[PDB]
């Protein structure tokens, strides 16, 4: 149809254009490259195609799809690995003999291999249905059916044709639709374009536990489902480490993992990791993967792929919350596509803003966010869903100022920090309370305070403790550790002892091991206890040598606690914990008189 | 972690100020040693 | 056709509309000396070349154009070792020919297959410092981070030559099955640069062991792009196709780095932050992508690129993007270099983040992760006592920091400090880091695990 | 030929220019301005004028002189104040009455009144003779080597005419080569475009000195030809001194002095000072200038001479390199040339990199050093020379962490500090040790064990002995240096000698800056011997005081030992050194016992 | 606000209006203009920003005959945590003082959290009852 005018850098101009959408997918020349339409000059339009071009023809072929990049949403999205612009990552291997992308291949959004075993749904014939309805289910993991077949937003009717309980293909139709005549048959598969959010009943407020598992995020700044979070960072970091334990130990009933432009060999381990490990709340065969789909970007993999990961992933993400899931996803980082950004507003020659970043950065990380929260599902049966969005970003050399950060910055309502200092020693990640808050922190505690824990009262001495040992810090500095008062010596001690045991995930043995808000509480009362003790025990006359030679053993123990498995006693409250609160009982007294 | 618009008229005056309160410091401590090798000799006589 | 103008790297060509993006054209000067050139930029009846080779004394009427008609490809062979390229797709050295078997593109997805299946396989530099604080692995990316007063090429010598005597000593512990090559890179750098390298391969053993790629500073920018770029080509193929590991040294990224900048300058391209690239991302990553084990997995692509800072900044922007990228972060200090030290290797930001890639346990003990990070801790406490330690006096310093600071000075003189061609074995390096270790107390030693402290001390 | 399309500013664009090179000499108007054409948009030529482009109308005649601009390269060199394209300053003196040249005033780049005894080679008429080989001589000086004629690089055939012996102006054919009929005529020089590099048989890296004759150079850390180095400015109160000196006490074969764009006092002080000067090895004719060949821009001449200036200087570094000498390029300064490049973007409209210096200016820089260095000269019979270049990089932002300085200490491997505290004081020069590296050391310290100098042990030693002196000066000033032990203060003593006698020299004098390479080795023997005896006699049973008193005489010595002449025999065994030797060892009895 | 200025002057209400966040509608200000002939100013930050603001302040203050009011209470976030960056800048000097936060009272946990030394109202002793 069209014909290739010019070939700029990667952006492509083609005239005998009468139409197109915005970001229409097209396949570009006979090598039948992705692209999208951004502009439109005249009868030429600007398309860019974005995987790598080094052989492209002037008035070679364009071919218009004839609606914008989109997605697939239907069955064998779980266990079952993709790129940002939905081809199948196992289907290319097998056929290419390429198992990353080469330059010039064309294979169908999803696996039209595998044959779903489809049950019919409490709609039957005569019977009105509307999107976001469960028309029925699909089997694909050993314990639950992940996906539900959902009629799609932006259609309605009455069934005419349900088809039986049986064994189907992707394309074979099993739904036949009565609205103005046959209004179409529909597949087990529906599409949607990734520009346009899924579309709820409500928004539901954000105050409901989000169980991360990580002990140092429970203990400081817990997240809430529904939550945002923005965390920096920059190599040695954690961030990679983080995300392999957030999957492993996360509530949520889906992950959705998103390779934003990654080393390769990140992804490689993250994939071979969730099948050799097990899950906490079980799992027969690839246990933690069952719950895992990945979007995985390389480097150089196309700038479409990219910038289109944090859509493809959101839009999963949103259809699994209208199927009634809870999820958590992580993408990894939001900074490396907003460099598909900066690259994107060179070649077209858009005017950018600072940092040679455009300026249009700003609404597309806040559309993002907004679409993420806590709602009631769209379709008829209801439910309760999440979408709690942890994103990843990395500051300029130490410049958190830069416009990448300060962005994601302003959306978010939780941030989490990231110093470098402490990294070098080993404790990434590494969060204090001058470089973090929540808003959820308050609400969060109300809810923890009910569960069991007495929380909210060890937040606040916790807090404090934090704040003065940094202020404190920078006179041992400058004037000496003998301007110090004895009171002030303990909040140094007490301090050193929280950075390694929490923020610390960094083995010796082995990774430490799953550490509940139950596990992370306690540690909290035997941390906050040698605190309260010892300050009177000074106040009262005694030793400063005398107390700290004495809790000892009891030091030693909390260090490690955390790469011992859980329950020890219990969950709850461990034996191991436990027996400490009566040795500093028994340690103050002597030390008084 | 720092304003990214007149740093430089608040860290001016401080960087001058250190150098500054440097080479006093230094003839505070020469000062005080000076007198330090005096009396030191005086007081095992 | 003929020229229509030239402004800087880029040429203007008017011609018709035949050409494919990237196909080569050849560029005859009235001198009857041809020239190559790609397209970089095609429109209607005219073309933008940057050419690879000179920049200047291009005619209009009195030049001609002739096309390939082939977009460019580098001729890649296995029986490349020994033999002597140049950085330009043929040795203008009058070196041993490359020959064909494939053509490859360089554009960064030929055929590209690599890791679904992440390192495991431990390779040595036979450095402590290195191998014990960070790890080495056969897809692992390290940046050696140099400086202007260090001396970078002594450095990136001696990294190589000593992984080549340590690296048969792997074979035979069955860390390995598969041959060695090395290919080494030199894009843009000096004449005594060039020279220097030759000659310190030489000395070690052998240049039948490596492949070279020379690049002149006085040939251009547009050449020195494609100089890695021929270099990942040979890496590639000898994965591929003869399941051999290959270590690739790339020397000097950061000149690049430079060229890339050098178009955008004399373009009208707009450059992002300090005046370097937007696209610069990208650019950099082509590289750094075409990494890991090379399918069948017994073939690799393991990369050491060579960093020189201009400024010795951590907020330039060529150490920073590379640094996010890489599996690895080696800091080299100049401090150390003063000193006496030799290697000079500062391993307080040196870190890995993909620590348990890097770290092996199959042909390495797994006591060597532990160690490292309780090693690491013990070195960065030594370091706030010695800021400590200047201003405070030791009029008020602890009984705990007194032994931070004797650690730090036993592990700058002992463990850092190796002789031009002494080679120390992961498990010798083991028994050095337990005597560093051996000196703090068992409640000093509190945070590693008690099954590891009281097993081995 | 071109007709002027547009003056806007000195940058003049001209249609009707077919066959234009993009390096093409040009000559604008009816006056012959010089220009060169930088960039070609269509038709249009888009020149640089370096001269004042007034009463130039738009339609006045564009002549090509119908080749690119290139440097004239044979006898008549040395004795020569030049312009940064070659134009001599001295011939406009004479006719103008002008030191400077002013518009519409150019001139041949060699003298055609002068007139040079042509020598024939080893070849004749039907022999075939390659590039370089050499063809004949001219021999006008008796203090150097002279002018080698060689046959042009690049070039080859049987010579139809060789020229006999007799005078010939430089103008005048002197040679017609066989090469697909008549080559060309050829002359006496040859010209060769200065953007270009010219070849030599092979490059090797350096390992080969000649005498620097200023002791801290040789001393500290050593000055090596066919090196790359960085000197720091001073703007014409140190920079000065060091380069005059450097000039004058080195006896290499050539010296060509390169003024990039400097304050005009400096231009000034190099050219009166030559012929007045004496060398330092004999002979008269105007001493040092009869070594000299100048190229001297001041930043009031043309911006393109001033971006120019270190090209054609290093084309005829490398063209004496192929004669088989020694040459020393002192380049002043590098921010300076580099400065240029910032004015002469500013004018074409190209966009820079930071602090407004172009990008152009890493690869520059990077071309140029390889450029200089060691080589095996081009010409049958082969010989050995090189170039070394010491470039001065000044201020240029107020410190030396700009681009010029950064760039440049990167690629070059020797760094010398100037002190400037010593150098307000007029001690030139004084390098200090703490800042000062050479990489170069270990290939020349095993040249110079090679040669008889027992260097490698002396010049370690030498470094050492002073890091430590600061060292042990702070115990001093804290504790107190009575408490100290009689070693120590030994150190102290020691490092004080070798401070005053090298590094504190005074280049207004000639028995206090010019000794000999052998003279300075041997200057350095006598300091080490008394050190070590010095702390094996206090050991043995010796004081401070006592030990003062006792070594006397050999003390003395070694405190005069900058006062000695240059020679007392020989300039390379000094007879007084090798018998201090033995008044030395006899001391060493006596005091101990 | 034109709704403010119909129940201000028709029916005499006293409105307070809250306009939140002046982030957002200052961003939008950047992304425009960047394919019209009007070119942004100061770092990109449109020149004729102060244009965009200042109709949004045209439709406050006093009415005349005095039939009620309209007060006006923005909300800007500081995206870079400083005011000499352009959305405080531009819009402080239009604006009869300013009342800035506290960072460093809110890490302590204290809200409100502002503080009263960068806090200044000109007008104030004129003003008051």
């Amino acid at each position: 149809y069209g014909a290739i005018y010019s070939v700029s850098g990667p952006v492509v101009i083609a005239e005998n254009m009468i139409g197109c959408a915005m970001y229409e997918l097209v396949k570009v020349g006979h090598d039948n490259l992705v692209g999208e339409v951004i502009r439109i000059d005249g009868d030429k339009a600007t398309i860019q195609v974005y995987e790598e071009t080094a052989g492209l023809t002037v008035g070679d072929p364009v071919l218009r799809t004839g609606k914008p990049l989109s997605v697939e949403l239907g069955p064998g999205l779980m266990e079952t690995i993709y790129d940002g612009i939905q081809r199948p990552l196992k289907a290319i291997k097998e056929e290419s003999q390429s198992i990353y992308i080469p330059r010039g291949i064309d294979t169908p959004a999803l696996d039209r291999t595998i044959k779903w075993q489809f049950t019919p749904g409490k709609f039957q014939v005569g019977d009105h249905i509307s999107g976001g309805d469960i028309y029925g289910s699909v089997f694909e993991n050993s314990l639950i059916s992940s996906h539900k077949i959902l009629l799609p937003p932006r259609s309605r009717g009455t069934i005419t044709w349900i088809a039986p309980a049986g064994e189907y293909t992707l394309d074979e139709k099993i739904l036949e639709v009565e609205f103005d005549g046959k209004k179409s048959d529909f597949t087990l598969y529906h599409t949607w374009p990734v520009r346009v959010p899924r579309p709820v009943t409500e928004k539901l407020s954000a105050d409901y536990p989000l169980l991360t598992g990580q002990r140092v995020l429970d203990a400081l700044f817990p997240c809430v489902q529904g939550g945002t979070t923005c965390i920096p960072g920059a190599f040695g970091c954690g961030k990679t480490v983080i995300s392999q334990s957030l999957s492993k130990y996360s509530n949520s009933d889906a992950i959705i993992y998103v390779g934003c432009g990654e080393r390769g060999n990140e992804m490689a381990e993250v994939l071979m990791e969730f099948p050799e490990l097990y899950t906490e709340m079980s799992g027969t065969k690839e246990p933690i993967m069952k719950r895992t789909t990945l979007v995985a970007n390389t480097s150089n993999m196309p700038v479409a792929a990219r910038e289109a990961s944090i859509y493809t992933g959101i839009t999963l993400a949103e259809y699994f919350r209208d199927q009634g899931k809870n999820v958590s996803m992580i993408a990894d980082s939001s900074s490396r596509w907003a460099e598909a950004l900066r690259e994107i507003s060179g070649r077209l020659g858009e005017m950018p803003a600072d940092q040679g970043f455009p300026a249009y950065l700003g609404a597309k990380l806040a559309s993002f966010y907004e679409r993420a929260g806590k709602a009631v599902a769209l379709g008829s049966p209801d439910r309760t869903g999440s979408v709690s969005i942890v994103a990843a970003v990395s500051p300029a050399g130490g410049d958190f100022s830069d416009p990448v950060t300060t962005a994601t910055l302003g959306i978010t309502q939780v941030f989490w920090g990231l110093d470098k200092k402490l990294a070098q020693r080993k404790h990434f990640p590494s969060i204090n309370t001058s470089v973090s808050y929540s808003k959820y922190t308050n609400v969060l505690n109300k809810f923890y305070d009910s569960n069991y824990p007495e929380f909210p009262v060890l937040r606040d001495r916790m807090k404090e403790i934090l704040s003065n040992a940094e202020e404190l810090e920078q006179v041992v500095q400058l004037v000496g550790k003998s301007a110090l008062s004895d009171s002030d010596k303990i909040t140094l001690d007490v301090a050193t002892l929280i950075k390694e045991d929490f923020l610390q995930q960094n083995g010796y043995s082995t990774y430490d091991a799953f550490c509940p808000i139950w596990k992370t509480f306690d540690m909290m009362r035997a941390f906050i206890s040698y605190h309260d003790e010892a300050q009177k025990a000074v106040a009262n006359g005694a030793n400063w040598s005398k107390l700290a030679d004495s809790t000892g053993d009891v030091k030693h123990a909390v260090s490690s606690s955390k790469f011992f498995e859980p329950s020890r006693g219990e969950k709850e409250v461990h034996g191991e914990f436990e027996k400490l609160l009566s040795t500093m009982q028994e340690r103050f007294a002597e030390s008084t008189d | 972690v720092f304003p990214t618009r007149m740093t430089l008229g608040l860290m001016k005056t401080k960087l001058k100020g250190a150098n500054q309160g440097y080479s006093l410091l230094k003839r505070k401590s020469e000062a005080l040693t000076k007198r330090f090798r005096d009396i030191t000799k005086r007081i095992d006589d | 056709n003929t020229v229509s103008g030239v402004n800087g790297p880029l040429v203007i060509l008017e011609k018709v509309k035949f050409p494919r993006y990237n196909e080569i054209v050849n560029l005859t000067l009235p001198d009857g000396t041809v020239r190559q050139g790609q397209v970089l930029e095609i429109r209607g009846d005219r073309a933008i070349v940057q050419v690879f080779e000179g920049t200047s004394g291009i005619d209009v009427k009195k030049t001609t154009v002739e096309f390939t008609g082939e977009s460019l490809r580098i001729p890649v062979s296995e029986d490349m070792l020994g033999r002597i390229f140049d950085g330009s797709g043929r040795p203008i050295d009058n070196g041993p020919k490359v020959f064909a078997e494939d053509y490859l593109d360089i554009n960064g997805s030929p055929i590209n297959p690599y890791a679904r299946i992440y390192p495991e396989e431990m390779i040595s530099t036979g450095v402590s410092a290195i191998d014990t604080m960070n790890s080495i692995a056969r897809g692992q990316k390290i940046p050696i981070f140099s400086a202007s007063g260090l001396p970078h090429n002594e450095i990136a010598a001696q990294i190589c030559r000593q992984a080549g005597l340590v690296r048969p000593t792997k074979d035979v512990h069955d860390g390995h099955e598969e041959n060695f090559s090395i290919v080494f890179a030199a894009m843009g750098v000096n004449l005594e640069t060039a020279r220097f390298f030759k000659q310190d391969f030489e000395e070690n053993g052998s240049l039948e062991r490596t492949s070279l790629f020379l690049n002149l500073a006085n040939d251009p920018t547009i050449e020195r792009i494609i100089t890695p770029r021929l270099a990942l080509t040979t890496a590639e193929y000898l994965a591929y196709q003869t399941e051999r590991h290959v270590l690739t040294i790339l020397t000097d990224m950061s000149s690049y780095a430079d060229a890339l900048r050098e178009v955008s300058a004399a373009r009208e391209e707009v450059p992002g932050r300090r005046g370097y690239p937007g696209y610069m991302y990208t650019d950099l990553s082509t590289i750094y992508e075409r990494a890991g084990r090379v399918e069948g997995r017994n073939g690799s692509i393991t990369q050491i690129p060579i960093l020189t800072m201009p400024n010795d900044d951590i907020t330039h922007p060529i150490p920073d993007l590379t640094g996010y990228i890489t599996e690895g972060q080696i800091f080299v200090d100049r401090q150390l270099h003063n000193k006496g030290i030799y290697p000079p290797i500062n391993v307080l930001p040196s870190l890995s983040r993909l620590m348990k890639s890097a770290i092996g346990e199959g042909m390495t003990r797994k006591d060597h992760g532990d160690v490292s990070n309780q090693l690491y801790a013990k070195y960065a406490i030594g370091k706030d006592a010695a800021a400590m330690k200047a201003v405070v006096g030791e009029e008020a310093l602890s009984i705990e920091d007194k032994l931070s600071l004797e650690f730090l000075e036993k592990f700058e003189k002992t463990f850092i400090t190796q002789g031009a061609y002494e080679d120390r074995t992961v498990f010798e390096s083991l028994d050095q880091a337990w005597s560093l270790l051996r000196i703090y107390p068992k409640e000093m030693l509190n945070r590693i695990s008690p099954k590891i402290l009281d097993e081995f001390y």
